Formats: C-alpha cells, structure tokens, sequence
C-alpha cells in the first residue's frame, strides 16, 4: 500500500528485482511484519544471561523491574548508551586507519601530503612546530599526537580551535568534557555491564561525554588528515543516481567508508595497462561510480559519479551492469553476498574488519596500496567478459550536482562578497553577517541515513526543501546528501526554483546552490568547523546561535551518536525516526527537556517532517529572539 | 533593536507624518486641489511606477496612503523588508507632494528640491555613457566639515554626480565646495525625505530612457539596479526613519555605506568607518571604475611615453645590464606576510646620488596576496611590469628578471622623481589590471647591495629555477595549443608571435605557461589559444589554423609562417628582442649578438644596425629576433640545421648558456666542445679572419647543407 521511494529509477528497479526472484531490503522488512514492541521502545535488556528481561514500558502496569532490579530508565539509558558507544567506535576506528596513513605518509610512498597548508595549520593545533621542517616530519609529528587523543590515560586531549571556549567550560562544568576516544568508549560499556550505573541522568551523560569523543575528535581528525592526504575538498561537478552506470563501460561501484581504498582505486583507474586492459575486454573505458560515504569521499575530491544511497545498493546490483562490487567497512547489508549470486557482479570484500561469508576476500594490503588496489580493481575489469547485455537494465535517469563544499571552499566562496576596503578576507563574517541582519533565518543541517520505516529519501527531500523555503541555508552530509544530489538540489539553478527570498538572494550573490553538500558523515565535524566559527565570531556560543539539525530517516548507531554530540555540542536535533526511548519516561525527560537545561538545546522526535520543518523555524526564531537578531 | 524591526518601525513612522502633513493638506485646500511636481510629465513618479495611476488632487493624494499600509507587512522576511522600504519611499513622496500644494515655491535656494524632468535628460545621456560613473547620494552629518569636504570633493573629482541632503549642505557650503547643476553637486533639502528627489531621477530615467511603462514595478527595479549606478552614504547618527529610507535605496539596488554601527547585509548595507577611504569601498560596493587610475607620483603617466629613447647624455641613473645585478619579482603571498600599500625603499636613493650618472644595483621585490591568486600567475605580473614602468615619462625599463635594464632620465629627477613613486605606480596598476585576483601589494626596491644579494638566491632565483623546469619538461609535440600574442602591435602593427613551448617568445618574458594563464586572467586579452590542426610539415612548422589566425590578426599583412625556418616565410620580429640571429653566407651558418654588445659583427653592422634589418613587423628571411632562451631549442632553426649553424658569438653570449648549449650539442651528437668552436670578438670579428678560425678547429656547419 505505502509507496517503497520517491525515486522513479528506485522504483524501476525495484519491479526488476521482483521479475528476477531476487530478495531486497524492504523484502525483509515486510518479512519482519510487526515488530517487537518491547524492543521497539528500548525496554528489553540482555546484558547478562540472568535474561533476558523485558519490562513495560507503559509505568505502573506489567513487569516494572528486571530481575537484577533495573528500571524501565534504567534498561532504556544504558541501551541508549551502548548505540552511543557503538556509532562512536565507528568513526573511531574510521579515524585511526585515517591517522595511521598520515604516520606511513612518504615523499615518494603511495600515499603522500597534498594539502601542505591545512598540514602546517593543523600541527599548529596540536603544537607541532612547522618553521623550517621536513613538510613529512611534520605530518608524523601531527600522525603521533593525533593517535594520543585515541589512548592517552594521562593528561588532557586537544581539542579544535573552532570549538568555543564557553562550550569547553561548559562541558567541564556539567562533567562531560571528552577523554582519549577508545576510553571512552570502554567507559560507556563499563557502567551498561550488569550491576553497574543504574541512573539515567549519570548514564545519559557518559554518552553525551562519549559523543564528543567523534565529532570533535574521531570524526574531526579523520576529516582532517583525509584533506591533508588526499586534498581538501573545493567546489566540483558531479552526476548523480543509478543513471551513470554506462552499459558498454566496466563498472566498479565502490561501496563502504574508509577512502583509503577508493583514493588509490581512483589512481589506478588511470594505469595505462588498466585502461588498455578495460579496452581489450570490449569496454569503452572504466566508469567509477560510488555510493553511500566512500561514493561522498571521491566526489568531493575527485568529482566521482555517486550511484546512489543506502537502500539503493541492492538495486545497482539488480541492474546487471555492475561488474565489481569493491567494499570495505560499515553498511555493506550482508544481503548483497546473496543477491549478487544472482548476477555475474563479482562483490569483493577488503577489509579484515567487515568479512562478509560467501563473498570475494581480496584484502587491501596498506603497505602497497596502490598495487593492491590495482590487483582489486583488475579482477573487476576482467569480470567484464562474463556480463550479459541482454540481462542489463540501466534507467536512463541522472541529475547533475554541485558539491565539493568544504569549510575552507565555503569561507573562500563568501570572499566575493566582502569589500575589498572594509570588511576582512577568509573569514566566516559574510554567513554571520546575514544570519545576524535576518535575511538567513538560519542554517539547518540535514544528515542522516534511509530506512524502511520511512518513504526512501522521501523525509530528506521534503525536510530540505521546507527549510530553504523559509530562507534557512541547508548544508547536508551522507545518504541526506546524495538523496539531494539525485532529486536535482544541489543546482545553483535549484535557488530561485525552491529557495525563498533571502536565501535565493544570498545563493546569487555568492554564486552557491542553496543545499550545500559539505561531504561524508565524518565529514559533519565540517559543520561544527562551521558554526563554531560563526559563534567564536560572534562572541557567543553554538546553543546560542539559530541552528539545527536533522535526521529524517537515520538507522545506524553513527547516527544516535552523530546526533548525540550536535546536541552537546549546542545544536538542536531533530529526529525523524523514533529512537527505542518511548519505554523509559525519564529519559524522554531527559533528551527532549531537561538536555536544555545541560548544554543549550535538546532532541525533537518528528517523524512528519512538513511539522519538523515549522518546529525548527520557530524554535530558531525563538532563539533569534533570545539574542535580539 | 533587530533590523528588520528597525525598518518597519521607521516605515511606520513614515507613513504616520504622511498622514499628518495630507492632514494638513485637506484643511488648508480640501481634497480637489492641484496636487503636481514642476516641470514633470510623470505627475508623482514613485507613485506612478508603482501602479502606473497619476495622481492629481489632494484626494487621490491622501487616498494614496492605502499604498504605504499596503507595503508594510510587518513579517520578518527578506521580501517585507524591501517592500517597507518601498513603503516609505511611497510615504516620501507623498510628504514632499504635499510640501509643494502648501506653498507655491517650498524650496529656496541653496536647496534645489524636485528635480525637473528636462535636468533628468540633460543628466540621463552621461549616466548612459558613463561619463558620471554613478551618483553618489550623501546624507546626514560628517564629524566634521573638513571631513565632509574633503569626500564631497572627491567624488566630485571623479567626474560622478553627487546629491546631499541634510546636514552635509551646511557642512558643505562650510568646507568651500560649491554647488550647481554644471558642478554636478545637487543639495535636495534638509528633510530626510528629499532623498526622493534623486529616487525620481532614477525611476525617470527608467521611464524615459529605458522605455518601460508605469505598473511595471518590478521591471523599474531591475532597470534601477542595472543601469543607474547610484550608491548612498548615511553619515551620524542614524534614525529608524532614515534606515527605514535605506531599505527602500536597496530596492532599488543601490548599496548603503555608513560610518554607524549597524547589522551589515553583503554588497547592500555596510560600515567604513575610515572617511578617506571611504569613496574606495563605494565605487567598489557599485562596481564603478574611474577611466583613469589615479597616479600619485607627478611626472606624467601615458601610453605613448613608452618607447622613448633617452640616451647616454641625458640619462641619470642605470640599473641593470651587464653592468648592475638587477631584478624584479612577483610572488604569491599570504595574506598576513604582506601590508597593504607599503613601499619601501632600502638603500640609496635618488638624492642621495649628486654626482654624474652612475649605476647602482636595483632588486624590485613586489609581494601580493590574492584570495584566488596562485603561482601560475606571478608571470604574468611579472610582464606587466615593463608596461608599467615604460609608461612613465623620463624611465626605461627593458629585460625580464635578473637580466633587467632600467634608465631614468635628468628631467623626471629635476620635475622630482623619487624610488618611492615606484611602488606607487606598481600598487595602483596591480589593483587596476587585476583587480579581481589581487588583495593586497607590497612593494620594495632594493638598491642595498647587501640586500639585493640577500634577496636574489632566496627568492628571486629559486622562484624563477623552479619557473624554467615548469618548461623544461614540455616538448611542442606533446601540446595540442600554440598561442598567439599583439601586445606589441603598437608599434608593429603587422607582427604576431606564436609562443610554442620549445618556441618562447622572443622578448623572452612570455612562455607557453605565461600565454596559457594569461588567456585565463583576461579571455578579451593579447594572448589567444591556436589549436595545432592541419599540419602541413612538422620539420619546419606550418601550421594551416596558424596560418589562418595570422592573418587575421595582422589584419592581412601575413599569410604564412613557418615556426622552425628563418629561411622560409619567417615569423616577423617585433623591437624587444633580447638577441638577433643573422645570416651569414660565408660560414654557410648564423651569427648571434645581443642588445649588451656594442661592438661590430662579421656582418659588418652592430646590434643597432641589425636590429634595424629585423623588426617592424617585416618578413625578413635570414634574420630573427628571438629572447636568450630559445638559443638551445631543440626547434631553434630545424630546418636549417639547428644550434649547428651558429658560428660567432660575444663571450658574454657564450658565458651564459656554456651549460644550456654544450647539453643541446650533444644531444645532436656534437662533441661536448662545441661551445668552445664558435667564434668571439676576442679572436676575430671580420668574416675574412673568422672563416679560417672555423676551418681550424672543424666546425660542424662548414660541412653541412648549404642554407640557402
Ligand atoms: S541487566 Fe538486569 S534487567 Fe537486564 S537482562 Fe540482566 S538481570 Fe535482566
Ligand atoms: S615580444 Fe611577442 S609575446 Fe612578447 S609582448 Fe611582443 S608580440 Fe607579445
Ligand atoms: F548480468
Ligand atoms: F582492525
Ligand atoms: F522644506
Ligand atoms: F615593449
Ligand atoms: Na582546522
Ligand atoms: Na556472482
Ligand atoms: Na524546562
Ligand atoms: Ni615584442
Ligand atoms: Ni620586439
């Protein structure tokens, strides 16, 4: 009865997929029918084998307590936390490879510094000294002091300068302020073991102290050693959607995160003998396309065709035209070794942290990464001889997007706007400015992932174009991003077709899209970057500025713990798919009233998102009001 | 107070002494009096732009107040905020209207009030031609009338039209400006609300000259913005009235600068608190460029003072040569290592020196900082340079980087010039040539000798090493564009240079790399891109696009070029050609003498001489100008022979390309003493002498092809 996406090539391939017998993923949700409510509202425990214990998440009625005596807040809190702890280890380990690269970095190795002045500022944030060194010395210097913020037991982490000194004392003061990365994340799952903390406000608190551990440091180094590596992103031209496969060329789509493999799969995809070989196979050429945060990574840098999001990757499969499924970490549906025995697709699993059974292992080997992508992406290009182009089904729906916009590229955007006698260069005063006068009611964030409990991109694309409707400039990260991309948003030509007044006249005056894709999910550290900035120069802090976030059709722990530190951070978070909370009524209290009373903002559950949207406008002119803007 | 709340507050307040003076109105002359404007035939123009209706009794007057409500929405949006702009412009004119049905003559001089429609097309056809580059609409109080005076004054000296109302008319009259049509400086009244009085200047002009039609509102503001380029400045202490008043001139398009503290909107409403740049930041905020860059230095600064020739009895100074070490240089910067308009001079300077002519070392440091600038384009502003300094009268500047050669005459010195205009002459031209790259300039001339060996192997050489290897690499096979360059028709209207990356051109400044990014700067500019299609022959380089571009440049005096023979259909030669290349029969070869060389050739001519049977834009086969690099080009004469057919040097010429040329011998399998084989003027300088030279020592072009 409910339509299954929004997308016409989505749809289109989804009748495929049921012409050919093949399983997908709104195929297994159906298959779920109804689903636990007990779980569903967070108030079923199994942390130990006393259990597992489940008890009603309606007060006063039913089993209130487990049998070691923890309340419906006390199951519900820790539950929350360990999602925290999991989201966090995510881009924790995300972040380390990331650094760990940068400590291997060489001045003819594989992999080496492109970004030579965000490498000279960054060491001075971690008081690296640059004057008159080796530019790799430094680039290990920065490596090693990253690496502590992972492990360090003694002494303090260091922070970003773009975090406002108010937030950190505020932090310290509520007991919050963050420790190395992995402590924290051993922490949380320390007080969730059984008979442990059993309070939810203490509980609630680790995990806001734990989320700081990613955004401001997991998430936020890895963005800033993977534009030191691999260039900080700028302004760029892309195609988006299942429409850029190419029927007579070899595709390889890369899947995954971490942008180690599809930086060098990129470099190789240039290899004269890859190039003759894809050529002597009977192709035109290789046609990279990326989906998902690894798809985000190359088409910020490299202007890479981004094949889809989330729930699409089932159905490049079912296209009969993807001859190589390269993939690494983190939302790779385990569904797709299945599936792609259906087809002649070869799926290739490459990191020993996400083994898939009845999948292709060809492990990424990092000391030689470029042979080893080339090994990989060699096998894809051979599997050409084995494609059937009768089989093959390729809608022809693609939509041109503009993305690259990093916080450096956005600061050298506003540059054009700034009087060459007045105001001063590469700073984020022009966004300021117009937030202050109130052309710009606001900037709202809008990231997240897709999930079967909502219409595919549906949420995303009515949630975005409500808030630039009412002049709120929308930057988007992740599968938000690209459900962008592919609807036709992220156009300059996309303002004065769905912008309101203000925005549609910022967006001509500095020559930008109103929707504003600044990247991958590790890439949201990009968006703190962003309005710290604004508050530092304003002299305020980030709770008090008219800012939002919104996560319409999140599903990944990333995205409990990404929305957890945009809240500690001072962000207001708007959630479009009900966490497992409604069990416990003190943590209700907690993250959707008392977090205001903590850190400056609190979470919003909205799952209609023409409601979100009126809710983030007047809470914003709430707190425009607050400060008199 | 929020801004947009600080509008509508003002609005407000507009329409409500509207209402009180049409109040006044009606009681005085009920509502069927004649309610016009003298000398208009747009009855009230904001009025009647707006909804295409004349009003003319004082009933439709105070029945046009339902306009002002209607505009008003009191909603914190961009739109609201112009549309109350336009509600008290609206409520402006309706207030002024009302001045003139209660007297017969509401305004007296000084103060001019309405403006009548035959000033608006005596002044309208100059605002089309740009000869008044924008009006400028000043109102409120300077701190100061000096201060006032001092700005008036300026704009007035641009040539642009300039209104004031308020209290600057005191001020003005105050610090000696004097006013009048003719002055192109126009007081409207005392009363913020006389600012309409130059708002129907636009809007007329929109009306007349535009040929849009009343109603068409949104059709006026977008002719306002575009066309009449207006800018206001507020300056005191500004009420919610006049903000509100503000708002409307953004409506209009028209950028707002003010000396208040105020919620800044981008490229619309702005604070410059600094009053003696404050001209600066308007002509930007409304992208208005005066015909002339302002010089501060007093000699006289043209076009046509490039060229001059100024010989050894009247010059004052030499740099450069081989004489001096002297050199120029532009980097990129950051935007922190430099300060803006800082000149400094470090050494001895032009007064220090009363003796005869003497020669001092010169380094001609000039950093810039760009927000888009990278280092792709400090060639580029190096070149400009020589067509910087040239311009000024009594100087001479020829060469390229450490090779430079300057001379400064006896007249500049006794009219009073000084090192310190130089500078000013470089961070006045950077910003106007490039004023869309370039941020900031800082300028050092360096005539220290200390200094200017403690600044050319740090910066200057390793920027230009690092420069030359760019080229180094490149071949002319593996590029698929030659460029195409006329910055020299000046003076030879016929020639062309076809800049090749084995082929620079031949004043030796501008490289294939230098033309690319030159065509990226400015694509209306000199250099232009010539695909490499229709290869006829490639041993000498006839290209059929070449051949077709030529032609049109050189505006039919060309029709063919061959890029590797001076024999065949030569590429002509300008008049800055560091060298010339001649040919001589005897050696069955060429000799090469440089512009330093002052002695005599084989060819029985000197430098002077030579370059006289070169240039002018001529055919000329058998002579070639060409710069010092293209000497070891492996393209350098291959159809004739290459590097082979040269047979008499000046030891100077030999000296500095010992280590370039010995590599291009033997990589035409010449021994390693070729260098060493040619002719100097310190063994023999007559054909006679130099013929049994190179048949002693077995020089490889006696036993060659004869060339012609
Ligand atoms: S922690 Fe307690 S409520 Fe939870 S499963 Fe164990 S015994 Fe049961
Ligand atoms: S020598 Fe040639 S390239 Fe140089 S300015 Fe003259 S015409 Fe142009
Ligand atoms: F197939
Ligand atoms: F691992
Ligand atoms: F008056
Ligand atoms: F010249
Ligand atoms: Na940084
Ligand atoms: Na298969
Ligand atoms: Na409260
Ligand atoms: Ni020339
Ligand atoms: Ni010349």
């Amino acid at each position: 009865e409910k339509a299954k996406s929004i997308d016409q090539a989505t749809l289109q391939l989804l009748d495929k997929a049921k012409q050919d017998g093949v399983e997908t993923v709104w195929d297994r949700k159906a298959d779920m029918k109804v689903q636990c409510g007990f779980g569903s509202a967070g108030v079923c425990c199994r942390n130990c084998s006393m259990g597992p214990c489940r008890v009603s998440p309606v007060p006063g009625k039913g089993v209130e307590r487990g049998i070691c005596g923890a309340t419906a807040d006390v199951i519900v809190s820790r539950n929350f936390a360990r999602m925290v702890a999991a989201g966090t280890a995510a881009h924790s380990d995300h972040g380390r490879s990331i650094a760990l690269s940068l400590y291997h970095t060489s001045k003819d190795g594989d992999i080496k510094v492109k970004d030579e002045n965000k490498l000279k500022e960054v060491a001075k944030s971690f008081n690296v000294e640059t004057e008159g060194r080796d530019i790799y010395d430094i680039a290990h210097d920065v490596a090693k002091e990253g690496l502590s913020n992972y492990g360090k037991q003694l002494g303090e982490v260091t922070l970003p300068p773009s975090l406002p000194e108010k937030r950190k004392e505020l932090w310290r003061k509520l007991g919050v302020y963050p420790r190395a990365v992995d402590r924290e994340i051993a922490a949380v799952m320390h007080s969730t073991h059984i008979g442990c903390n059993a309070d939810a406000e203490a509980m609630i608190k680790m995990s806001m102290r734990c989320s700081l551990t990613d955004g401001w440091m997991g998430s936020f180094m890895g963005t800033e050693f993977s534009d030191i590596m691999f260039g900080t992103p700028h302004s760029i031209d892309t195609e988006a959607n299942l429409g850029v496969l190419e029927k007579n060329s070899v595709n390889v789509v890369l899947h995954g995160h971490e942008p180690l493999l599809s930086e060098m799969v990129v470099e190789a995809a240039s290899d004269p003998e890859l190039v003759e070989l894809a050529k002597s196979v009977g192709a035109d050429g290789i046609n990279l396309c990326g989906m998902c945060c690894t798809g985000n990574e190359v088409s910020m840098r490299h202007g890479i065709k981004i094949a889809g999001n989330f729930m699409q990757q089932e159905l490049a499969v079912v296209t009969g035209a993807v001859d190589g499924l390269i993939v690494d970490v983190q939302c790779i549906m385990p569904a797709l070794a299945k599936l792609s025995k259906s087809y002649h697709t070869k799926f290739i699993t490459t990191s020993p942290k996400a083994h898939i059974t009845d999948s292709i292992y060809m492990e990424f080997d990092e000391e030689n990464p470029l042979d080893s992508a080339k090994k990989i992406l060699k096998e894809a290009i051979l599997n050409f001889k084995n494609r059937d182009q009768s089989k093959v089904m390729i809608p022809e729906l693609k939509c041109k997007a503009i993305l690259g916009y990093s916080v450096e590229e956005i600061i050298n955007k506003l540059d054009k706007v700034v009087n060459t006698q007045i105001g001063p260069m590469q700073t984020v005063k022009p966004l300021a400015d117009v937030l202050v006068s109130g052309v710009l009611r606001g900037a709202a964030a809008v990231v997240g992932c897709n999930n079967p409990k909502v219409v595919q991109d549906s949420a995303h694309i009515e949630t975005i174009k409500g808030l630039i409707k009412n002049d709120v400039i929308v930057v988007v990260t992740g599968c938000a991003a690209q459900a962008a991309a592919k609807y036709g948003l992220l156009q300059k030509e996309a303002a004065e077709k769905y912008a309101g007044p203000g925005l549609a006249t910022v967006c001509k005056l500095v020559d930008i899209p109103p929707v504003l894709h600044m990247g991958s999910c590790v890439d949201i550290s990009r968006i703190l970057d962003l309005v710290g900035r604004v508050a530092n120069l304003l002299g305020v802090d980030m709770s008090d500025l008219p800012v939002a976030g919104v996560a319409p059709e999140w599903m990944s722990e990333k995205a409990v713990a990404i929305g957890t530190y945009v809240v500690t951070s001072g962000i207001d978070t708007w959630l479009g798919v009900a966490p497992p909370v409604t069990g416990g009524p003190e943590v209700v209290d907690i993250l959707t009233n008392k977090m205001e009373d903590w850190v400056g903002a609190k979470f919003f559950i909205e799952t209609d998102p023409h409601k979100a949207v009126e809710q983030i406008v007047n809470r914003m002119n709430e707190k425009r009001k607050k400060l008199g803007i | 107070m929020n801004l947009f709340q600080t509008v509508f507050t003002g609005s407000k307040q507009a329409l409500a002494a509207a209402e009180g003076i049409v109040k006044q109105a009606v009681d005085e002359k009920g509502r069927d009096y004649k309610v016009a404007f003298p000398d208009t035939a747009y009855s009230l123009p904001v009025i009647f732009a707006a909804t295409g209706k004349k009003i003319t009794n004082v009933g439709e007057l105070e029945g046009a107040l339902d306009i002002v409500r209607s505009l008003i929405v009191e909603e914190e949006m961009l739109d609201k905020l112009l549309n109350s702009g336009l509600a008290t412009a609206v409520a402006a004119e309706i207030i002024e209207a009302a001045k003139y049905v209660l007297s017969d003559a509401p305004y007296a001089e000084p103060c001019v009030g309405f403006i009548s429609d035959p000033i608006i097309r005596s002044l309208g056809v100059p605002l089309v031609t740009g000869d008044i580059p924008g009006v400028a609409v000043i109102l409120g109080e300077c701190p100061d009338s000096e201060t006032a005076a001092k700005i008036i004054k300026d704009y007035q000296s641009k040539g642009l039209l300039t209104c004031l109302v308020g209290k600057v008319i005191d001020q003005a009259i105050e610090g000696k400006v004097k006013m009048g049509l003719d002055l192109r400086v126009i007081p409207l009244g005392y009363d913020v609300t006389s600012v309409i009085h130059v708002v129907t200047i636009a809007i007329r002009a929109a009306l007349i000259f535009g040929g849009i039609k009343g109603g068409q509102l949104n059709d006026i503001l977008k002719y306002t913005a575009e066309r009449v380029p207006a800018f206001v400045n507020a300056f005191g202490p500004l009420s919610e009235l006049v903000v509100s008043a503000g708002a409307g001139a953004i409506a209009l398009g028209f950028p707002v600068l003010t000396d208040q503290v105020v919620p800044e909107v981008p490229t619309l409403l702005l604070t410059q608190k600094d009053y003696d740049k404050m001209v600066k930041t308007s002509l930007e905020a409304r992208n208005i460029k005066i015909k002339i860059t302002e010089i501060p230095i007093p000699v006289s600064f043209a076009a046509a003072f490039e060229g001059e020739r100024i010989r050894k009895n009247d010059m004052l100074a030499e740099f450069g040569g081989n004489k001096t070490k002297a050199w120029e240089l532009v980097m990129c910067a950051d935007q922190g290592e430099v300060e803006d308009h800082k000149i400094e001079v470090i050494g001895p300077d032009i007064d220090t020196i009363d003796k005869a002519p003497g020669r001092m070392p010169l380094g001609m440091l000039i950093k810039v900082s760009g927000t888009n600038m990278q280092k792709d384009f400090e060639p580029v502003l190096e070149r400009r340079l020589h067509y910087f300094l040239n311009y000024i009268e009594g100087v001479m500047h020829v060469g390229q980087r450490n090779l430079t050669w300057v001379r400064i005459g006896k007249e500049a010195f006794e009219k009073g010039f000084r090192l310190k205009h130089f500078g000013e002459v470089i961070y006045a031209k950077m910003l106007d040539e490039f004023g869309s790259v370039v941020d900031k300039c800082e300028v050092t001339i360096i005539t220290d000798p200390g200094k200017a060996e403690e600044l050319e192997g740090k910066y200057a050489v390793p920027r230009y090493k690092e420069r030359d290897a760019r080229l180094e690499s490149l071949v002319d096979e593996k590029v698929d564009t030659f460029y195409s360059c006329n910055l020299c028709q000046s003076f030879a209207p016929a020639h062309v240079c076809i800049v090749t990356p084995e082929r620079l051109g031949l004043c030796g400044a501008v490289s294939w790399l230098d033309a690319k990014a030159t065509l990226e700067l400015n694509p209306t500019g000199p250099c232009q891109a010539v695909p490499k299609e229709g290869v006829v022959d490639e041993n000498l380089g006839i290209w059929e696009k070449v051949n077709e571009t030529v032609s049109k440049i050189s505006q039919g005096a060309v029709t063919s070029v061959t890029l590797y023979s001076i024999l065949q259909d030569p590429m002509t030669s300008c008049g800055c050609f560091e060298c010339i290349t001649g040919i001589m029969p005897e050696a069955n070869g060429v000799v090469m003498v440089n512009r330093e060389f002052g002695a005599t050739t084989p060819l029985g001519m000197t430098f002077g001489e030579l370059a006289s049977m070169t240039g002018g834009g001529v055919q000329t086969p058998g002579f070639m100008g060409h710069g010092r690099q293209f000497i070891a080009s492996k393209k350098f004469m291959k159809g004739e022979g290459g590097l082979g057919r040269i047979v008499w040097m000046p030891k100077e010429l030999k000296d500095f390309v010992a280590e370039k040329l010995n590599k291009t011998a033997k990589e035409l399998y010449n021994i390693d003493n070729f260098a060493d084989m040619i002719c100097d003027e310190t063994i023999a300088t007559e054909s006679e002498e130099v013929v049994k030279f190179l048949e002693e020592k077995g020089h490889p072009a006696l036993k060659m092809d004869p060339i012609m």
